């Protein structure tokens, strides 16, 4: 089962974006709905075979084969559509779907959720739930980024580095556990946020409670 | 298609944008 | 769902919907093949039992039934939609059942039946005209239709489980037409004082509330939590063709949720302008004068039930069906 070795993607809250590459176009669309448009070439135009319609949680698949040739938006449906569920979809699409999974996954890395104005440090939690990315922007200059793996350091002077496993984490200069401190506080805070006001949303009954923004800089 | 890299510029004005109301 | 019984008269016209010789056109150069409903059923319940597929029941459905159960109502006959309860568990089956209905499709020709090579491919290109296939959580069939032109579309659909497609009681009707196949067995023809017992169904509700909507031409519904987005537009057919709602009170907020639907499926104008060209198309290919009617029709609807705070979206759909005028007002 496909559900055995990847997640299904949610395309809640994210902005659109139509983004080409080399064998594919991969759109976000208005509606939220994940487009995946694939490529050919003949002559000297490029066409569309077929077209990947996801649903925002990517339950329900639509996907369809018209003939179209390569535009500014995604081809319009036809008859011609197959109408699928996420546990029978059969193992010729799933490389494309871990394909669109991978892609949505990054650019939730990188959607801001919430961000927190400290009096030392911008925070930034991304939407890349769970375990998502934790950017720590302090004003003086240094970098923190935390993901479920690495975590990322910038000094002033730009001495660029990383770390691997919790063997460092208490043998380093004190000042940089002072930033670490303060990101985990942070980080605490953030989670929590998120989770009381998740909660409140699910009681609620309207209108997205996130982004939210939080302080401001002094 | 699971060779694929997508990660190119106009991604890049899309992320500006988004930190952009920071 | 209820049980009730087709009288002689109602047979009959059964019987004439079932030996109704419909062509079928052949996109290309392919010739216009002269099949009929019993035919067509015959040869694909036999190949299916063979490939060994259980066939429990077929059903008429569509437009037809209602033109069945009363003769030469504002409904018209454009739609000729059959049902074979069929079991379909993997995608295996759903590829037998193209294949076993293409094939199906090959056996109708009146000269180059001989023509055992002509391949699958070539017949979806050349006599499907729509194909539907859904496996989901609850919803699972398959559909595959005939041309739409001078004749009637033909649409055969095998359900194996279907979230109760419920709609206006007008088209809820389901015809087991198992009694009248099998009845011809007898080798004189069907008379007055000697019919076979066919059995009507209702998808939801009594039926006999129904055939009363129907007979009284009433417009209803009972389960509009799942209703979607061409609800609107089947209702405004309903409205261009003279039926009334059951009462003037609850339809101002059906005619509500069907709004508000509408526009949660259909945010984005060209998404609009496209279903609405296809379903002008669809539905009043020709009745030129009916168009007009129901663009206006459509109109009051949506200026009368757009919720306030939509007022923007709204003249732009109103514009849209105001564009639609000047052009059905001309040609």
């Amino acid at each position: 089962t496909l559900r055995s070795i990847t997640s299904p993607l949610v395309a809640h809250r994210l902005k659109p974006i139509r983004q080409k590459t080399k064998k594919a176009v991969v759109s976000i669309l208005d509606s939220e709905e994940v487009c995946v448009e694939l490529v050919k070439e003949y002559a000297s135009q490029e066409y569309v075979k077929e077209v990947l319609q996801i649903s925002s949680d990517g339950n329900t698949i639509t996907i369809y084969y018209p003939n179209f040739p390569l535009a500014d938006r995604p081809p319009s449906p036809t008859d011609n559509i197959s109408r699928y569920s996420f546990d029978n979809l059969p193992e010729k699409y799933w490389r494309k779907y871990q394909y669109a999974s991978r892609f949505v996954q990054l650019v939730r890395s990188k959607s801001p959720k919430i961000t927190y104005f400290t009096r030392y440090a911008k925070c930034i939690l991304m939407e890349n739930s769970p375990g998502a990315d934790f950017e720590v922007w302090f004003y003086d200059g240094v970098k923190i980024h935390k993901t479920e793996d690495f975590i990322q350091v910038i000094e002033k002077t730009g001495k660029s580095y990383t770390l691997k496993s919790e063997s460092e984490v208490n043998s380093l200069k004190e000042e940089i556990k002072m930033y670490m401190d303060h990101a985990n506080e942070g980080h605490r805070i953030c989670l929590a946020l998120e989770s009381i006001i998740s909660e409140e949303e699910r009681k609620t009954r309207s209108a997205p409670f996130f982004p939210i923004i939080i302080g401001r800089k002094p | 298609i699971d060779d694929e890299m997508f990660y190119d510029d106009h991604l890049e004005a899309y992320f500006e944008q988004l930190a952009i109301p920071g | 769902m209820a049980f009730s019984v087709l009288n002689w008269d109602q047979v009959s016209r059964l019987h004439e919907v079932l030996t109704e010789v419909v062509p079928i056109h052949g996109r290309g150069n392919f010739p216009t093949l002269e099949i009929t409903l019993k035919d067509i059923v015959q040869t694909v319940r036999s190949r299916l039992e063979e490939a060994g597929i259980k066939v429990h029941d077929v059903r008429l459905n569509g437009s037809a039934a209602g033109h069945v159960l009363v003769k030469d109502n504002g409904l018209g006959c454009k739609d000729l939609d059959l049902i074979f309860h069929v079991a379909l568990p993997t995608e295996a089956e759903f590829q037998l059942v193209r294949d076993v209905v293409l094939c199906s499709l090959l056996n109708f020709l009146p000269e180059g039946v001989n023509k055992l090579k002509i391949s699958p491919v070539t017949l979806k290109e050349a006599y499907v005209q729509k194909l539907v296939k859904v496996c989901t959580d609850t919803d699972r069939w398959s559909l595959i239709s005939l041309s739409n032109k001078n004749g009637k579309n033909v649409e055969l659909k095998f359900v194996d489980s279907i979230r109760r497609q419920f709609e206006f009681s007008v088209d809820s009707f389901q015809i087991i037409l198992d009694s009248l196949l099998f009845f011809y067995c007898s080798n004189n023809p069907i008379s007055e004082h000697f019919h076979p017992t066919v059995i009507g169904e209702s998808m939801y509700g009594d039926f006999e509330e129904a055939f009363d909507h129907l007979q009284n031409r009433l417009i209803a519904t009972k389960n509009p939590e799942e209703i979607r987005g061409g609800g609107l537009l089947k209702y405004s057919n309903l409205l261009v063709r003279d039926f009334r709602p059951t009462d003037q009170e609850e339809i101002k907020t059906l005619e509500r949720y069907m709004c508000s639907r509408f526009f949660i499926d259909f945010p984005d104008i060209l998404e609009q302008q496209r279903k609405l060209e296809t379903y002008l198309q669809n539905h009043f290919a020709e009745e030129e004068r009916s168009k007009y009617d129901y663009l206006m029709i459509l109109r009051r609807v949506v200026n009368e039930s757009t919720v306030c705070l939509m007022g923007h979206e709204r003249r732009q759909t109103l514009n849209l069906i105001s564009l639609l005028a000047l052009r059905v007002l001309a040609e």
